[PDB]
């Protein structure tokens, strides 16, 4: 009981997932063993965010529940810092340095005390959770095993050094979610920067979908939807262990929403969340994917190539397409999109996703809508790369040409040819 | 080392005579489907090289489609057609 520390530690339980019901007291060894801390499983610690009121978000039951699903046989601690979250910002922000060497010191006696074995602990730190638990495992005697960054804060993070922020350093590996970079830099919710090993983007990382306008446990939802959406994306990784989500390496968000990175070769692509390949990449990584607004939350990708061919020669603009997709299991008819510009004898490459698995793709339907003369190409083959199984498939018309004429019938493609990557 | 025939889309009674030499694991394969288009209706077959294919038997928007495997050299023809 040199150990003063303010932060306290609660261990929950399968069946008590909301509650802080037994705690464990650093320098009271015999804690331990009230609360059943099991010394032959992994350990989750939990490190919750800012909190206007004083109290846990509706989140942390839910967090603490799915990494028990997941897991039935761990420990999983929640840290509460409840009292110097419910500062103004900057003063919670400041805080980060003592919650972080509070959770150091409280792990560093777990290894002291009982011999327990840093490898075995996986720190889960939310907005400015994140940072305390970055601080915490460069504390640690020995580096602890993995550090998971939820939307780890920006403002006064942003442009810090790594000593005061989540870095790669801070852990064997450390993943990160972002979800609401919005914002000029230092003054997004949500940091901008990789701050990891590997460092996920959904849907480009600046707004998520489903937060505009909505139905909203918590004292604002609306608001803080997109931040919060880290989490629940993680969530839905532990619910679905043997059905991940790929994410996409990247040079941009731009190219990514073009259809350019697709490809899982040589650790181009990886799982977001739980499942993540712990690669450890020479230096970044940066990746990307589409999700849904609601919860299965995953999302198939393919690229589309269509080569616009005919004798005469204009350009149309801000044109709209339906494409259909008929595969062996499913279809999803009418997936809009729109194309820039569509002139004789280019091709347009594009990004389509769909919520709905398909299966192994048979038939593809396309629809040029009018917009909200009398002209039409002639399509022979459409190419399309599909993400999550690896395959280019090449689709042509079961005549010598299908006629796309704008406003008319659908133009329709069957499978000609397959291949793998 | 297996070749297969490789044929994008070919009427009914038309006969494939383009082949392919496959690479280490591939199998033979033939999609043929059966439907209407503006200009009556059609079976078409088209037929290449794979990796792993699953036959299968859909009906997708009217039209049915049929694919069958094989892992012998120029094996992969329609069924109404002879080696
Ligand atoms: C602590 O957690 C262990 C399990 O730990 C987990 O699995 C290990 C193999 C390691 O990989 C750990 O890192 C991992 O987190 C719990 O073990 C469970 O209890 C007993 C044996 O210890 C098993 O129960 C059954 O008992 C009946 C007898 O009535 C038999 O019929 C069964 O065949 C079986 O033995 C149970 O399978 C076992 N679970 C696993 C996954 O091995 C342990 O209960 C727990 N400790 C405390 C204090 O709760
Ligand atoms: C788009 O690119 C293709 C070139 O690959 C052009 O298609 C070509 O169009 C020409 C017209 O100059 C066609 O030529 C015709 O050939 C037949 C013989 O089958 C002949 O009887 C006709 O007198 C006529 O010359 C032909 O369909 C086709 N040729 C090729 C090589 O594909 C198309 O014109 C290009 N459009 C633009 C705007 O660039
Ligand atoms: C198709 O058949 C003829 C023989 O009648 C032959 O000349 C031609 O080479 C065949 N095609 C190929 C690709 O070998
Ligand atoms: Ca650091």
């Amino acid at each position: 009981d040199f150990i003063d520390i303010e932060s306290k530690f609660a261990l929950r339980t399968p069946e008590d997932t909301a509650e802080d019901t037994c705690h464990l007291i650093p320098g009271v060894a015999e804690s331990v063993a009230t609360c059943h801390f099991n010394h032959s499983s992994k350990t989750f610690m939990v490190i919750h965010g800012w909190t206007v009121t004083g109290m846990y978000e509706s989140w942390v039951p839910k967090l603490v529940a799915a990494l028990y699903k997941r897991e039935p046989d761990s420990n999983v601690i929640v840290v509460d810092w409840l009292s110097r979250a419910q500062e103004h910002y900057p003063v919670s922000a400041g805080y980060t340095k003592l919650v972080g060497q509070d959770v150091a010191r409280f792990i560093n006696w777990m290894e002291e005390e009982f011999n327990y074995p840093l490898d075995n602990v996986h720190l889960l730190g939310y907005s400015l959770g994140a940072h305390a638990a970055g601080i915490a495992g460069s504390l640690t005697n020995k580096k602890v095993n993995r550090i998971t960054g939820l939307d780890p804060a920006g403002p006064n993070f942003e442009y810090a050094e790594a000593p005061s922020r989540l870095s790669p350093d801070d852990a064997d590996f450390v993943d990160v979610l972002h979800t609401f970079t919005r914002g000029s830099p230092g003054r997004s919710i949500g940091i901008q920067k990789p701050v990891g090993h590997v460092d996920i983007y959904p849907n480009g990382g600046t707004f998520q979908p489903g937060c505009n306008i909505g139905e909203a446990g918590d004292v604002d939802q609306l608001v803080k939807c997109s931040h919060e959406r880290s989490i629940h994306l993680f969530i839905d990784s532990l619910l679905n262990e043997e059905n991940p989500s790929k994410a996409y390496r990247c040079s941009s968000k731009e190219a990514f929403e073009k259809g350019l990175c697709l490809s899982c070769r040589k650790n181009r692509c990886n799982n977001l969340g739980y499942e993540i390949n712990k690669v450890r990449a020479k230096a970044s990584s940066k990746m990307y994917l589409k999700t849904r607004s609601q919860m299965p939350y995953k999302v198939f990708h393919y690229q589309v190539k269509i080569h616009f061919s005919g004798t005469e020669s204009e350009t149309h603009t801000n044109q709209a397409f339906e494409i259909s997709l008929y595969g062996t299991v499913a279809e999803s008819e009418n997936i809009p999109f729109t194309l820039p510009e569509v002139s004789t004898n280019k091709t347009y490459s594009f990004l389509i996703y769909t919520e709905v698995d398909i299966g192994e793709l048979l038939m593809l339907k396309l629809k040029w809508k009018s917009d909200s003369s009398s002209p039409g190409f002639a399509i022979q083959k459409i190419r399309v790369k599909a993400g999550e199984t690896q395959k280019k498939v090449i689709f042509c018309s079961r005549e010598k040409v299908s006629h796309l004429q704008k406003g008319k019938a659908p133009a329709v493609f069957v499978k000609c040819h397959d291949k793998s990557l | 080392l297996l070749r297969c025939y490789t044929c994008k889309s070919l009427p009914r009674d038309e006969r494939c005579n383009l082949t392919q030499n496959c690479s280490h694991g591939q199998t033979c394969t033939t999609l043929i489907a059966h439907g209407n288009t503006e200009s009556g209706l059609l079976t078409t077959h088209s037929t290449w090289c794979t990796d792993s294919c699953q036959p299968i038997t859909k009906t997708v928007e009217g039209t049915q489609v049929t694919m069958t495997c094989c892992q012998s050299s120029l094996c992969n023809v329609p069924p109404w057609q002879s080696s």
